[PDB]
Protein backbone atom coordinates (compact mmCIF):
# COMPACT_ATOMS: atom_id res chain seq x y z
CA UNK A 1 0.00 0.00 0.00
CA UNK A 2 1.08 3.58 -0.71
CA UNK A 3 -0.59 6.62 0.87
CA UNK A 4 0.57 10.27 0.80
CA UNK A 5 3.83 9.49 -0.99
CA UNK A 6 4.75 6.98 1.72
CA UNK A 7 4.91 3.25 0.96
CA UNK A 8 3.90 0.75 3.64
CA UNK A 9 4.78 -2.95 3.62
CA UNK A 10 3.61 -5.52 6.17
CA UNK A 11 5.46 -8.83 6.47
CA UNK A 12 4.69 -12.00 8.42
CA UNK A 13 6.38 -15.38 7.91
CA UNK A 14 5.25 -18.44 9.88
CA UNK A 15 5.50 -22.17 9.16
CA UNK A 16 2.29 -24.03 8.35
CA UNK A 17 1.16 -27.36 6.89
CA UNK A 18 -0.81 -26.59 3.72
CA UNK A 19 -1.63 -28.37 0.47
CA UNK A 20 -3.42 -25.82 -1.73
CA UNK A 21 -5.70 -22.76 -1.47
CA UNK A 22 -5.47 -21.11 2.00
CA UNK A 23 -5.79 -22.38 5.58
CA UNK A 24 -8.47 -20.97 7.85
CA UNK A 25 -6.85 -19.22 10.80
CA UNK A 26 -5.76 -15.96 12.36
CA UNK A 27 -2.55 -14.02 11.75
CA UNK A 28 -1.26 -10.61 12.89
CA UNK A 29 0.69 -8.80 10.18
CA UNK A 30 3.60 -6.57 11.22
CA UNK A 31 5.52 -3.94 9.22
CA UNK A 32 8.72 -4.79 7.36
CA UNK A 33 10.54 -1.62 6.23
CA UNK A 34 9.84 2.08 5.61
CA UNK A 35 10.19 3.30 2.01
CA UNK A 36 9.29 7.02 1.39
CA UNK A 37 9.39 6.52 -2.37
CA UNK A 38 6.55 8.90 -3.24
CA UNK A 39 5.76 7.65 -6.73
CA UNK A 40 2.64 6.79 -8.69
CA UNK A 41 2.19 3.01 -8.87
CA UNK A 42 -0.62 1.69 -11.04
CA UNK A 43 0.68 -1.85 -11.72
CA UNK A 44 2.75 -4.60 -10.14
CA UNK A 45 4.24 -7.97 -11.05
CA UNK A 46 5.27 -11.10 -9.14
CA UNK A 47 8.80 -12.29 -9.87
CA UNK A 48 9.40 -16.04 -10.08
CA UNK A 49 12.33 -18.42 -10.47
CA UNK B 1 12.57 8.28 36.35
CA UNK B 2 9.97 7.91 39.11
CA UNK B 3 9.50 11.70 39.24
CA UNK B 4 7.13 14.23 37.71
CA UNK B 5 8.98 15.97 34.86
CA UNK B 6 8.20 17.84 31.65
CA UNK B 7 9.49 15.67 28.80
CA UNK B 8 9.64 16.20 25.04
CA UNK B 9 10.43 12.91 23.28
CA UNK B 10 10.66 12.80 19.47
CA UNK B 11 8.78 16.07 19.09
CA UNK B 12 6.04 14.88 21.48
CA UNK B 13 5.60 17.37 24.33
CA UNK B 14 4.14 16.03 27.57
CA UNK B 15 4.28 16.16 31.35
CA UNK B 16 4.21 13.03 33.48
CA UNK B 17 6.14 10.54 35.58
CA UNK B 18 8.54 8.45 33.50
CA UNK B 19 8.85 4.77 34.45
CA UNK B 20 10.13 1.59 32.83
CA UNK B 21 7.21 -0.21 31.20
CA UNK B 22 6.92 -4.00 31.31
CA UNK B 23 5.08 -4.01 27.98
CA UNK B 24 7.14 -5.29 25.04
CA UNK B 25 7.00 -2.93 22.07
CA UNK B 26 7.86 -4.04 18.56
CA UNK B 27 10.99 -2.39 17.10
CA UNK B 28 8.80 -0.21 14.88
CA UNK B 29 6.01 0.30 17.42
CA UNK B 30 6.76 3.34 19.55
CA UNK B 31 3.89 5.32 21.10
CA UNK B 32 1.58 3.36 23.38
CA UNK B 33 -1.96 4.47 24.19
CA UNK B 34 -4.58 3.63 26.81
CA UNK B 35 -8.38 3.46 26.50
CA UNK B 36 -8.44 7.27 26.74
CA UNK B 37 -6.30 7.38 23.53
CA UNK B 38 -3.77 9.57 25.36
CA UNK B 39 -0.17 8.44 25.04
CA UNK B 40 0.54 5.60 27.47
CA UNK B 41 4.25 5.13 26.72
CA UNK B 42 6.97 6.31 24.35
CA UNK B 43 10.46 5.28 23.23
CA UNK B 44 13.71 7.15 23.77
CA UNK B 45 14.94 8.14 20.28
CA UNK B 46 18.57 8.47 21.42
CA UNK B 47 19.09 5.18 23.29
CA UNK B 48 16.18 2.93 22.38
C1 LIG C 1 -0.97 7.31 -12.04
O1 LIG C 1 -0.82 7.25 -13.46
C2 LIG C 1 -1.96 6.71 -14.13
C3 LIG C 1 -1.68 6.65 -15.63
O2 LIG C 1 -1.24 7.94 -16.08
C4 LIG C 1 -3.19 7.57 -13.84
O3 LIG C 1 -4.33 6.99 -14.48
C5 LIG C 1 -3.41 7.64 -12.34
O4 LIG C 1 -4.52 8.49 -12.06
C6 LIG C 1 -2.16 8.19 -11.68
N1 LIG C 1 -2.34 8.22 -10.24
C7 LIG C 1 -1.89 9.22 -9.49
C8 LIG C 1 -2.07 9.06 -8.01
O5 LIG C 1 -1.36 10.21 -9.98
Amino acid sequence: KNIDGYFKIYSKHTPINLVRDLPQGFSALEPLVDLPIGINITRFQTLLA
Amino acid sequence: KNKCVNFNFNGLTGTGVLTESNKKFLPFQQFGRDIADTTDAVRDPQTL
